[PDB]
């Protein structure tokens, strides 16, 4: 399912504003 | 309702062309708890002595701002957050700076970030979802009305209160400009194609994030993930979004509307600017007055044990706050 592909993923948590 | 935005926005153009300026002293507070963190810089729950209140202080460290080239974004920061004034936008109370950083007091929001609660409960039923919604779009309406555009959308910018209502917090992106701009910045998940495309962008892009939001809300995980912002980035491009099965027939239009690639077509950015949003049928229900006014009953009310209370945040490594005896970029912050 997607909210398993979801949560097996790397970005889960708090993820970091960006400025590059 | 021009009105109200009317007025309002004299209230802002005087405190925007004469900024407040040191209102306040570190040795006024005592500092408390780590409350949260992002790219550089900390927030901490502290208590107002005099007083007696619990204020959430960001602190920013000076030479890392200029080292991470934020010199401008920091200083539009505080000179926009000190002028506005909206229900479901944190009120800065203070702001000042000593040899090595800057400080933003803010009305402490207890409730925590809607990250958490949304992480941890999975999903918000749509009703919920659109109680929440209501609210951004009240926000946005407001925000551009003063020429504004905040950037920088996603759960963990957003807090509840404890009315279990939002309060908009970091305004590091925001943005006070007529026309367009170029900057890459905000969040791999929200960022709008003509972002990503270096085409230059408007206040659509704010448009475009409400409805990762309101997907993310309602689906409990965004339209576009991978595991590298790159992989995001090319999903965002193409514009292929695939619905849950549970989303409403009116959530799927509404979503197909604001997630449009083609700026021409994409809600809130029309000739009815905002009424194409709040006509939609998805918000048939929403009665926009009465969220404004705070009268409707929240679907969700945070847990809180009086005043100071951190429960609904997570924990995180506590540092102490480092003061040089010599003054670090002085000239930069000058109107900080
Ligand atoms: N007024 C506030 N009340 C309570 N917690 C806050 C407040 N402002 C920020 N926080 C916490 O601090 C975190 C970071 O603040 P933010 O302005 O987003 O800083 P940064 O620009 O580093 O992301 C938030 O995600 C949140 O958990
Ligand atoms: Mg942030
Ligand atoms: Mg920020």
């Amino acid at each position: 399912t997607t909210y398993a592909d979801f949560i097996a993923s790397g970005r889960t948590g708090r993820r970091a504003s960006i400025h590059d | 309702v021009k009105e109200f935005l009317a007025k309002a926005k004299e209230d802002f153009l005087k405190k925007w062309e004469t900024p407040s300026q040191n209102t306040a002293q570190l040795d006024q507070f005592d500092r408390i708890k780590t409350l949260g963190t992002g790219s550089f810089g900390r927030v901490m729950l502290v208590k107002h002595k005099e007083s007696g209140n619990h204020y959430a202080m960001k602190i920013l460290d000076k030479q890392k701002v200029v080292k991470l080239k934020q010199i401008e974004h920091t200083l539009n920061e505080k000179r926009i957050l000190q002028a506005v004034n909206f229900p479901f936008l944190v009120k800065l109370e203070f702001s000042f700076k000593d040899n090595s950083n800057l400080y933003m007091v803010m009305e402490y929001v207890a409730g925590g970030e809607m990250f958490s609660h949304l992480r941890r409960i999975g999903r918000f039923s749509e009703p919920h979802a659109r109680f929440y919604a209501a609210q951004i779009v009240l926000t946005f309406e407001y925000l551009h009305s003063l020429d504004l555009i905040y950037r920088d959308l996603k759960p963990e910018n957003l807090l509840i209160d404890q009315q279990g209502y939002i309060q908009v917090t970091d305004f590091g992106f925001a943005k006070r400009v007529k026309g367009r701009t170029w900057t890459l910045c905000g969040t791999p998940e929200y960022l709008a194609p003509e972002i990503i495309l270096s085409k230059g962008y408007n206040k659509a892009v704010d448009w475009w994030a409400l409805g990762v939001l309101i997907y993310e809300m309602a689906a409990g995980y965004p339209p576009f993930f991978a595991d590298q912002p790159i992989q995001i980035y090319e999903k965002i491009v193409s514009g292929k979004v695939r619905f849950p099965s549970h989303f409403s027939s009116d959530l799927k239009d509404l979503l197909r509307n604001l997630l449009q690639v083609d700026l021409t077509k994409r809600f809130g950015n029309l000739k009815n600017g905002v009424n194409d949003i709040k006509n939609h049928k998805w918000f048939a229900t929403t009665d926009w007055i009465a969220i404004y006014q705070r009268k409707v009953e929240a679907p969700f009310i945070p847990k809180f044990k009086g005043p100071g209370d951190t429960s609904n945040f997570d924990d995180y490594e506590e540092e102490e706050i480092r003061v040089s005896i010599n003054e670090k970029c002085g000239k930069e912050f000058t109107e900080f």
